[PDB]
């Protein structure tokens, strides 16, 4: 399987939520906070984190999932499951 | 030859000669040829060479030949001396005889390979002989236990010819 | 929908469960200190787990205590009673003497066919 | 380690139940031990008979494949309980009910075979015929007596 | 429980969808009846009464619990999943390479010349991650698994060796 | 729900360290420092893997197996109707007429 | 004889050389996968020259070449059948393991232990071999727990995996208990034949057979997972996908249904045991069928495939046609090695996915996996003049037309729809519809070793069984004449079953939500049986282990009635013997009773 790079999962993680109704493609940015600054809800943030789940083929565990709440902090998480270190 | 065609008997090789009804060249017919070639010949050269050196030093062993002594009839109670000898020999002999009982077995079984789908009918003989054999051996040596002797043995036959003894009173 | 009837090898699940949910003070308070005992272990293994010099085995008093439970410690708190006598009895007496009356009850009858010549052994001469 | 620190009798006071779940690294009202029945269990705390599946499976655990913890005292069956054993996790179908389909289907399925033996499906055709008496030579018949001859005639 | 409520609906929310997914199998599919099943969250979720905010969770647990797939879909890595602890058989702990022979270790001059850098810092780091513990602490001992971070430059966050040596998760 | 400060900080610390260490675990260029025709190849493995052996077990089988009595026991050859035998030069009878139904 | 028996032996000789080299280190370790792929190639060009010599003209033979071992009247030598049954099957399995082997090569690549991997396989392949040729029971016995020892190395492969050592042993757990009905039959034939060799055993033809084939058709459950025993094949689906495929297309499993074929001259002449046997493979090819119908793991539904393909050997056995078992274990060797191999291919390129739910769209993106695929579906349900249609076809219309059981045929017949309704789940689901894997596309089947090693055995899936059955011999009376609706059952079930499956699979698509029948919970959680029996059964003898027969019997009972008393009596006796005054009064006062009684009671001065 190709490897994955930092560059190359924050692409993904971005591309997903440019993809995602409820979001604004032109406001968001890595480190918009999903309540915060994007406005969203906490149901809301379980289907984000459903669809990293299956972009990137892999589970993150609720107790997990719930504190990514910007789109940098899902990228830290899957770098640091995926052993990428760029 | 090697063995002795009585004690291992073969009935006489009938080999259909080859009819071909087919213009196709037959594969087994090249490749036994090629067999013999790259083979047979090499292997049967080596073996010429062997069997030379052995023909330069040429040496001969014998089968021991055991003198018969009285057996345990012939042996007075606790006498070990006598009891020794004739217990000795019929070890030697239930040993013998357990090899005769293979000897009717290996024959059993290679009529049974070799006649095939008809082995049912062309193997009565070799059946026969083999279930007499095999009662005798029953009648001999069988239910003596581990720790059997020429004593359990004998025992044992005259139990057997004590019941026979009886039947025939009957009749 | 039919309710969850909870086995021995089919437990009962967390989510079906009254007890987890209607929470008091008095549980939250209990499950306060479970995780504090947790933590507590914790750090005392992770002191000697990260420790540079250490080489060789974190003895464990948790398996050490199972294992002497779960043999040297039985004798002392035996007590031959009812129960333990009815069980040692049943299964250590009993299955003697079944297993007794199947094996010597199938020799005895074979043993007669054999003498009155009514058992088979046209070929049986090994044994 | 020492005495103090093994499994000891039953507990017989508040306060020995006190020191039996401070030894076994417990809360004195979690701490429950066996009955006293005089199998030899001792103050061995009773623990939920629960298989090591059922553990969560994403807590980091000090021995991830037991999904034990270093010092949490373990179940008096725990080798039974392994993920290679028993498990004991719910099952989507209740345990009883599970048993009644699965009885039900095997006792169903003998009952209908022994039907369809006594009760054969055959075709409409005579039994085949063979000849040479049946093949008594073939099959192993005595070659001296004369068997009974079996005579079979066109139709 | 320590899930507190919201946690519960959450995580129930999530597991209701994979086993909704499993069912519908088809994209388009899953998509229609996962904003239905959404609408029905969405419905009670200004329920400010706990009371019923609880009971309708004990329901809607007990909804699931009939409804759930017997066959799910499950994550090749994940618990359960195909290739869950597939590659433990590879990962083996660092300190295995203190054993090595030194004609082994002599083929990797570069590697192990950095590794004793990293087993230095192991050292030196040490005994200021204890005492950062030890003043840290309360008496009694801490009260949850959280640690804390370095507080000065220089310093590593305590307990930090068998977390950033750990095996590569897919190491050979 | 996210990250404490004080959770995100040693996170952010261990992640420093984590990458640090993959990046060490790269090999160098000069690494490992080792110490000092398909017909042929084919050609090759059928002589040690075939006619080699087939030599061994030929002479095994031509001068120990065969030389002792029911070793190598065939089936007899099939004898048909009109088959003649290689042996005697015996010409076994051809089945009398069938009734030719066609 | 001198080309025969020579060619024979080097077949077998030259795939131990690999072993031979390995465990000697005198190979070249660079690519030793290549050399034992090689060398299983050479090794099918062997066993084809003394296998045109039996097509030729029949010719058979035995080997025995060692005498080993001689136990008073029972002699045991290292012997080898060439027979019938082994130089047709030898070529097959060869072919086979040729293509699986060259597919691991591309499969195993990144598997650091990829040369011991091969190792495995060959030692799987040499016991199997093994086991088809041996012609006494206990050369025999050796080939049936190799292979059984071989498979729990293989399916524990990835051995830090708990469900892999956990199915590892369950294949032990439920082969030993059939090798309980091994031992037995070895018992009865020498106590009551005097022998092992199947020569004898033939010869003597025991009527009162009930005991021997009962233990034979135990040990045959047991290899072949047939019903009662049949959990642990689907469960052996942890290890690697090639070992998948050789486990299940040779090697092991068909070792169980080939052991009854090998006893058919004792089995012809007992009623009792083909109508038990027929039973047992209708109900194993139903049930295990019917559990394929709701699997989503790619390669749980094949598995569940091959039990009910082997439930359908059972039932020919049962029905006294032992040469048309033997013919669908030979045809179904190929195409069921091919399925395998074709969603190894799938699972590879998805990233090790296994659900056919996350699959899908695949017809074009892989299309030569998609033909092999189709190809061996079609195969697998018996189209006509695919290598499948050759055996399965003619066991059918042999079943219909025989005298059965009622039930057993019935049963038989659904299975064989059901196989047409799995198969199209799987080409449905796989490779059609819109894909539903995840976004980074890597689909790549365009190596040369996947391409080759399915290329070869997709011809065998064509023109194999056609191959085979115009060349082997006639040893039976074929039924040829029937009804029509007799003739065509195997042909209108299955078209049926592909009606009737398109329309669920259709079902899917609608925007409905059911919820599930007793019946769906059934066929998906495989009747309960591994749910209740692999946690009853443990359960209750671990827990009787501990219990009873170690704490109350040996750390107390056994303890308590001799030791433990005995010693606490000699206590107390000491403290009353030493438990004194010191007083003189006392012991002189002793001396006087010691005395009255010696004379009043015993009399001792008299
Ligand atoms: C006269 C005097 C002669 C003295 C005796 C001569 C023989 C001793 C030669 C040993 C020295 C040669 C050597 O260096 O060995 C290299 C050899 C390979 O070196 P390696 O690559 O570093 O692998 C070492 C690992 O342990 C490798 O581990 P591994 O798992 O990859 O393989 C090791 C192997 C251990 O060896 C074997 O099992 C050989 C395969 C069985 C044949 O274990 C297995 O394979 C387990 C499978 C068991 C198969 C049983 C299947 C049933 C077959 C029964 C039919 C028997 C027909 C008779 O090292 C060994 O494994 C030593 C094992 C020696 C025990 C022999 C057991 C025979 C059985
Ligand atoms: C009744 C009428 C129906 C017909 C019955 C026919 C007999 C079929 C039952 C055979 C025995 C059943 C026990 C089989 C247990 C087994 O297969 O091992 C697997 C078990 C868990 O495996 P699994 O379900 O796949 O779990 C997946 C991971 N979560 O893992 C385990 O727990 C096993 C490992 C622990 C070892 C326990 C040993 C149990 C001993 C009982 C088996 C039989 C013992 C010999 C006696 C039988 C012979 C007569
Ligand atoms: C049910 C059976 C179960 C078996 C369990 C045991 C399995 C262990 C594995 C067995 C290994 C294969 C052994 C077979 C090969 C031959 C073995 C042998 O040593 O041959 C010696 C042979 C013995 O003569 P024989 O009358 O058959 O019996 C003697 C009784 N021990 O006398 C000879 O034939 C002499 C051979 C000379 C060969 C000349 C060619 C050598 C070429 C160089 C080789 C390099
Ligand atoms: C510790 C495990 C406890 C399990 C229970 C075990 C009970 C064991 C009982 C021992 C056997 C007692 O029974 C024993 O049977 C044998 C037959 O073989 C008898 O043997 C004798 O009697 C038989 C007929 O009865 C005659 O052939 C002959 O006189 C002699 O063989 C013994 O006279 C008798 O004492
Ligand atoms: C193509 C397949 C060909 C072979 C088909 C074989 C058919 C086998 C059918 C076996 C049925 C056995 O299962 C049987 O089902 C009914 C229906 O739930 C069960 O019934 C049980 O569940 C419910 C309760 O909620 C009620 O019906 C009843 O109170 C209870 O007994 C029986 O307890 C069970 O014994
Ligand atoms: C009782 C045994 C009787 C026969 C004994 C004959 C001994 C002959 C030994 C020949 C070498 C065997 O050992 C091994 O053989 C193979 C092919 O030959 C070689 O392997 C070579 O060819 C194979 C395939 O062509 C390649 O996979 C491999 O990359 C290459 O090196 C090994 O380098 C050698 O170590
Ligand atoms: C021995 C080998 C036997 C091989 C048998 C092979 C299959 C035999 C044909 C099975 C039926 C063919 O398919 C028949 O026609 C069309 C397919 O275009 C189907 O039509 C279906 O196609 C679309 C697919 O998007 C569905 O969404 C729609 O519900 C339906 O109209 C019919 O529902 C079916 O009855
Ligand atoms: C089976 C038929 C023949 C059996 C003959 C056996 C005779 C007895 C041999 C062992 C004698 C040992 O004598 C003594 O036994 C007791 C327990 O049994 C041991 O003592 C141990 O067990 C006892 C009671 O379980 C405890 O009170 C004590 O605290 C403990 O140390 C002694 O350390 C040992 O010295
Ligand atoms: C078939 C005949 C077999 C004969 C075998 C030879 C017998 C030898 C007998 C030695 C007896 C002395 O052994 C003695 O047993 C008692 C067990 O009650 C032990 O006593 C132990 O158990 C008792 C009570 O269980 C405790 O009160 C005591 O504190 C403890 O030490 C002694 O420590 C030991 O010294």
């Amino acid at each position: 399987a190709p490897p994955l790079t930092l560059e190359g999962i924050k692409d993904r993680v971005l591309y997903v939520l440019k993809l995602y109704d409820k979001i604004d493609p032109e406001k968001l940015s890595v480190n918009s906070h999903f309540m915060k600054d994007l406005g969203l809800d906490s149901l809301d943030q379980v289907e984000i984190i459903m669809a990293m789940e299956d972009e990137f083929g892999f589970e993150i565990p609720d107790i997990d999932a719930e504190k990514l709440m910007c789109p940098q902090e899902i990228v830290d998480y899957i770098a640091d499951k995926k052993d990428v270190y760029e | 030859d090697s063995w002795d065609k009585d004690v291992y008997p073969e009935p006489p090789r009938r080999t259909p000669a080859p009819s071909p009804q087919t213009s196709l060249p037959n594969p087994i017919t090249y490749l036994t040829k090629a067999f013999d070639l790259l083979v047979d010949r090499p292997v049967t050269l080596v073996r010429e060479f062997i069997e030379r050196q052995h023909a330069k030093n040429k040496y001969y062993y014998y089968h021991r030949e055991f003198r018969r002594v009285p057996d345990i009839t012939e042996c007075q109670e606790k006498d070990v001396l006598c009891m020794f000898e004739a217990e000795m020999q019929w070890r030697r002999d239930y040993k013998v005889d357990q090899e005769i009982v293979n000897i009717i077995q290996e024959r059993l079984k290679a009529c049974q390979q070799r006649e095939g789908e008809s082995h049912r009918q062309n193997c009565a003989k070799e059946l026969e002989q083999f279930t007499q054999v095999v009662k005798a051996y029953q009648d001999r040596y069988h239910d003596l236990g581990a720790h059997y002797s020429a004593r359990k043995c004998l025992a044992k036959q005259k139990q057997r010819m004590l019941a026979e003894r009886k039947a025939a009173k009957e009749a | 929908f039919p309710k969850y009837e909870a086995s021995r090898l089919s437990s009962l699940p967390t989510t079906l469960d009254p007890a987890e949910y209607d929470i008091s003070s008095e549980t939250r308070k209990a499950q306060a200190e479970r995780l504090a005992i947790r933590s507590r272990l914790k750090r005392e293994y992770q002191l000697q787990y990260y420790d540079p010099s250490r080489r060789g085995v974190i003895e464990d008093p948790a398996l050490v205590r199972w294992t002497y439970a779960r043999s040297a410690n039985i004798y002392p708190n035996f007590r031959p009673n009812t129960k333990t006598s009815l069980l040692g009895a049943l299964f250590g007496i009993g299955p003697l003497v079944f297993w007794y009356y199947v094996f010597k009850t199938d020799r005895d009858r074979k043993e007669k066919l054999i003498q009155e010549g009514k058992l088979d052994r046209t070929f049986n001469i090994s044994y | 380690i020492t005495k103090d620190m093994l499994p000891g009798p039953y507990p017989k006071t508040p306060e020995e139940r006190a020191a039996a779940a401070k030894k076994y690294n417990m809360r004195v009202e979690d701490y429950e031990p066996y009955p006293d029945d005089g199998t030899g269990y001792g103050d061995y705390p009773k623990l939920p008979d629960r298989s090591q599946q059922e553990r969560d499976p994403w807590y980091d655990w000090d021995h991830p494949d037991l999904r034990l913890n270093w010092g949490e005292p373990m179940h008096w069956d725990l080798d039974m309980y392994i993920r290679n054993r028993v498990d004991t996790s719910p099952t989507p179908v209740n345990w009883n009910l599970m048993c009644k389909h699965l009885f039900g289907f095997v006792a169903f399925m003998l009952f209908m075979f022994w039907v369809g033996e006594t009760y054969p499906a055959y075709q409409p055709v005579g039994p085949k015929q063979y000849p040479y008496n049946n093949l008594y030579l073939e099959r192993g018949g005595d070659p001296n007596k004369e068997p009974e001859p079996v005579v079979h005639y066109e139709i | 429980a320590y899930l507190t409520h919201q946690q519960k609906v959450l995580r129930l929310y999530k597991r209701a969808l994979r086993h909704l997914e499993s069912w519908c199998i088809h994209r388009d599919k899953y998509r229609y009846f996962a904003c239905l099943l959404r609408a029905r969250f969405d419905e009670h979720k200004n329920e400010k009464d706990m009371v019923k905010a609880t009971q309708l969770l004990r329901e809607a647990e007990e909804e699931f619990w009939h409804g759930q797939h017997p066959q799910p879909y499950i994550f090749p890595e994940s618990p359960g999943g195909t290739s869950y602890e597939r590659y433990e058989c590879y990962k083996v702990p660092e300190w295995c390479l203190d054993d090595w022979h030194p004609s082994e270790k002599a083929m990797y001059p570069d590697y192990f010349a950095k590794r004793e850098q990293w087993k230095k810092l192991r050292r030196e780091s040490w005994e200021r991650e204890v005492k950062q513990l030890q003043e840290e602490t309360p008496v009694g001992g801490p009260r949850t698994e959280a640690l804390p971070p370095a507080r000065k430059q220089g310093d590593l966050p305590p307990l930090w060796w068998h977390i950033v040596t750990r095996p590569r998760e897919r190491p050979m | 729900s996210g990250y404490t400060p004080e959770e995100k900080l040693r996170l952010q610390q261990l992640r420093e360290l984590r990458r640090r260490w993959l990046k060490d675990q790269e090999l160098s260029p000069r690494e490992p420092v080792l110490p000092p025709y398909k017909t042929y190849r084919h050609s090759i493995f059928a002589f040690t893997h075939v006619l080699i052996p087939v030599w061994i077990i030929h002479y095994y089988l031509k001068y120990h197996v065969t030389t002792k009595p029911y070793t190598i026991v065939e089936k007899k050859p099939r004898i048909f109707p009109g088959d003649t035998i290689l042996e005697t030069g015996e010409v076994i009878p051809p089945m009398k007429e069938f009734p030719d139904q066609h | 004889m001198n080309m025969f028996s020579s060619l024979s032996l080097v077949t077998l000789l030259l795939l131990t050389m690999p072993i031979m080299m390995m465990s000697f280190n005198t190979y070249k370790p660079s690519n030793y996968p290549l050399y034992v792929k090689t060398a299983i190639s050479y090794a099918f060009i062997t066993s084809m020259i003394p296998t045109m010599m039996f097509i030729h003209s029949g010719q058979e033979l035995i080997i025995s070449n060692w005498h080993w071992l001689t136990i008073q009247t029972l002699k045991l030598s290292l012997s080898f059948k060439m027979d019938y049954f082994s130089m047709m099957f030898i070529p097959v399995a060869l072919f086979v393991t040729w293509s699986i082997m060259e597919f691991s090569m591309w499969y195993m690549y990144s598997d650091p232990n990829i040369n011991k991997f091969f190792k495995y396989l060959l030692l799987f392949l040499i016991t199997m071999l093994i086991l088809v040729t041996a012609n006494n029971l206990f050369q025999l016995f050796i080939g049936w727990e190799g292979v059984g020892i071989m498979s729990f190395l293989l399916i524990g492969w990835w051995y830090g995996r708990a469900d892999a050592n956990t199915a590892a042993l369950q294949a032990i757990l439920y082969n030993r208990i059939g090798d309980i009905g091994f031992i037995l039959a070895m018992a009865w034939f020498l106590t009551n034949l005097n022998t092992w060799d199947l020569q004898q055993i033939f010869m003597l033809n025991p009527s009162d057979s009930n005991m021997p084939l009962i233990g034979l058709a135990l040990a045959a459950t047991g290899k072949s997972a047939q019903f009662g025993l049949h959990p642990w094949l689907p469960s052996a689906m942890e290890g690697p996908t090639p070992v998948s495929a050789l486990l299940h297309s040779s090697t092991m499993v068909v070792a169980g249904i080939f052991l009854l074929i090998r006893f058919y001259p004792l089995t012809e002449n007992n009623k009792y045991i083909q109508s038990i046997t027929l039973c047992l493979g209708a109900i194993t090819t139903l049930f295990t069928a019917m559990c394929a119908l709701t699997q989503n793991d790619i390669k749980k539904i094949i598995a569940f495939s091959t039990s009910s393909q082997l439930g359908l050997m059972m039932v020919t056995i049962g029905i006294n046609q032992p040469y048309l078992a033997f013919l669908h274990i030979c045809t179904h060797a190929f195409f069921k090695a091919m399925l395998f191999m074709c969603s190894g291919s799938i699972i590879h390129s998805l990233n090790d996915e296994q659900d056919i739910r996350k699959m899908g769209g695949l017809f074009k993106a892989m299309p030569f996996t998609t033909t092999a695929l189709i190809v061996g579906s079609l195969a697998l349900t018996g189209m006509p003049f695919l290598t499948g249609f050759y055996s399965k076809d003619l066991i059918i219309e042999a079943a219909n037309t025989s005298y059965t059981n009622a039930w057993a045929l019935l049963m038989t017949l659904i299975a064989t729809s059901f196989t047409a309704i799995y198969s199209t789940r799987i080409i449905f689901f796989a490779l059609l519809g819109q894909p539903r894997f995840p976004t980074l596309v890597n689909i790549n089947e365009n190596n040369p070793l996947l391409i080759n090693s399915i290329k070869r055995l997709l011809i065998g899936s064509l023109f194999a069984g056609y191959i085979i059955s115009n060349n082997i011999p006639p040893t039976t009376i074929p039924q040829m004449t029937m009804p029509y609706y007799l003739k065509t059952t195997a042909l209108i079930v299955t078209i049926l079953g592909f009606i009737l499956a398109l329309e669920i699979s259709n079902m899917t698509k609608n925007l409905k939500y059911h919820y599930p029948s007793n019946a769906f919970k059934f066929s998906t959680l495989l009747g309960y049986f591994p749910t209740i029996m692999h946690r009853l059964a443990p359960y209750m003898n671990l827990s009787m282990s501990q219990k009873s027969a170690s704490s109350l019997l040996d750390l107390i009972w056994l303890e308590a009635i001799l030791p433990k008393t005995i010693s606490l009596a000699q206590m107390k006796a000491s403290t009353l013997v030493t438990n004194q005054k010191g007083l003189i009064k006392l012991y002189f006062l002793s001396f006087l009773i010691t005395i009255l009684i010696s004379m009043i009671l015993f009399n001792f001065h008299e």
